[PDB]
């Protein structure tokens, strides 16, 4: 039994070639076949990547599949990117043992068709109400925070959408009773996006 | 022991 | 030509029993697998079963611990996914899928999954219609910042105040002062 985690977001300009990872928690990589599936919006998987570099008829050359050994990971690389391969790419390999299928937590690949933006947080204070908004490209990573202590119950978090400008807003509530608010001296929403975090408190 | 190719066949494989 | 044809959308309650089909058209359906595989809204894929429908001969995820079965009917080229009890974690997208086998340069075969379902659209909640309580618009079904489907199967949202909501008939207007 395994894991494979996928960085969350990926991003790049057109043209350019990109790179999505998938990192195998225990055993080789190399020991299970590898798969890759991508997902447009809107619509059903369909694979891009099989037998960790063979690619089904009508995949174009420019994806492309590698596994790594040394490093446990496997690899997609999408060359000459273009604005239709925006979607969510997930790896996938097998657990003999039970021969079940194990995947990874996806990777969103945006085409960066405007500059990057940093998001814009506000945190209203029971419902805590995080607003994050006018954010590019669409992928945040919310955290609540009571003090020190990480908490992960009660938190409804938006799947970013696309505003009117065509850049992303979100939305996370921390539903909490009165006395947990009386009770701790802060609470706080901490926003990461393109490796930055911005952090409000109250 | 088996390769990708034999673990594949013991995953699917059916007589036909 | 080969398509695989899956069930509408089902909006279902807790406790009701559900069984979602998944037909093959224009080619042999039992002598490829069919896999189901599981997508709850805004996450990733999930794998939740196998199905050799020539001989019914059935894999299943570790982690359903008996809620779901997975059956087949091959005389109407026909694959099911069946629940005997809903839950409102059941609430996701339920994709079937063909494992393609063919032979590649080597004269060995290889798999993997070519042909896929629009997908079943399964919604489980006890939701009735209610209306809703800057501002903060909570607890309102049926809809309609956008909205979040909290785990209570109720929209919530935030706009940054005139509310309407039809489908409940209210219309309420607060007035927002520090």
């Amino acid at each position: 039994n395994f894991m494979l985690t996928q960085p969350h977001s990926v991003s790049e300009s057109p043209g350019k070639t990109v790179t999505i990872s998938c990192t195998r928690s225990s055993g080789s990589i190399a020991s299970d076949y590898v798969q890759w599936y991508q997902q447009r919006p809107g619509s059903s998987p369909t694979t891009v990547i099989y037998e960790d570099n063979q690619r089904p008829s009508g995949v174009p050359d420019r994806f492309s599949g590698s596994i790594d050994s040394s490093s446990n990971s496997a690899s997609l690389t999408i060359s000459g990117l273009k604005t239709e391969d925006e979607a969510d790419y997930y790896c996938q390999s097998y657990d003999m043992t039970n021969h079940n299928w194990v995947f990874g937590g996806g990777t969103k690949l945006t085409v960066l068709g405007q500059p990057k933006a940093a998001p814009s947080v506000t945190l209203f204070p029971a419902t805590l109400v995080c607003l994050i908004s006018d954010f590019y490209p669409g992928a945040v990573t919310v955290a609540w925070k009571a003090d020190s202590s990480p908490v992960k119950a009660g938190v409804e978090t938006t799947t970013p959408s696309k505003q009117s400008n065509n850049k992303y807003a979100a939305s996370s509530y921390l539903s909490l009773t009165p006395e947990q608010w009386k009770s701790h001296r802060s609470y706080s929403c901490q926003v990461t996006h393109e490796g930055s975090t911005v952090e409000k408190t109250v | 022991l088996r390769d990708k190719k034999q673990k594949a066949y013991a995953l699917f494989y059916r007589p036909d | 030509e080969v398509q695989l044809v899956q069930s509408g959308a089902e909006v279902k309650k807790p406790g009701e029993s559900l069984k979602i089909s998944c037909k093959g058209f224009g080619y042999s359906f039992s002598t490829y697998w069919i896999a189901w595989v599981r997508q709850m809204p805004g996450k990733g894929l999930e794998w939740m079963g196998m199905i050799y429908p020539g001989d019914s001969d059935t894999k299943y995820s570790p982690s359903l611990q008996g809620q779901v079965t997975i059956s087949g009917d091959k005389s109407i080229s026909t694959a099911y996914l069946q629940w005997s009890s809903l839950k409102a974690s059941d609430t996701a997208m339920y994709y079937c899928a063909r494992l393609l086998n063919n032979y590649d340069s080597s004269g060995f075969l290889y798999w993997y999954l070519d042909l896929w379902g629009r997908g079943t659209l399964v919604t489980v909640s006890s939701a009735s219609t209610k209306g809703p309580s800057g501002c903060l618009v909570k607890d309102y079904f049926p809809e309609p910042f956008p909205a979040v489907l909290q785990s209570s199967g109720l929209y919530s949202l935030s706009s940054v105040c005139n509310v309407n909501h039809k489908p409940s008939n209210t219309k309420v207007d607060k007035k927002v002062e520090p």
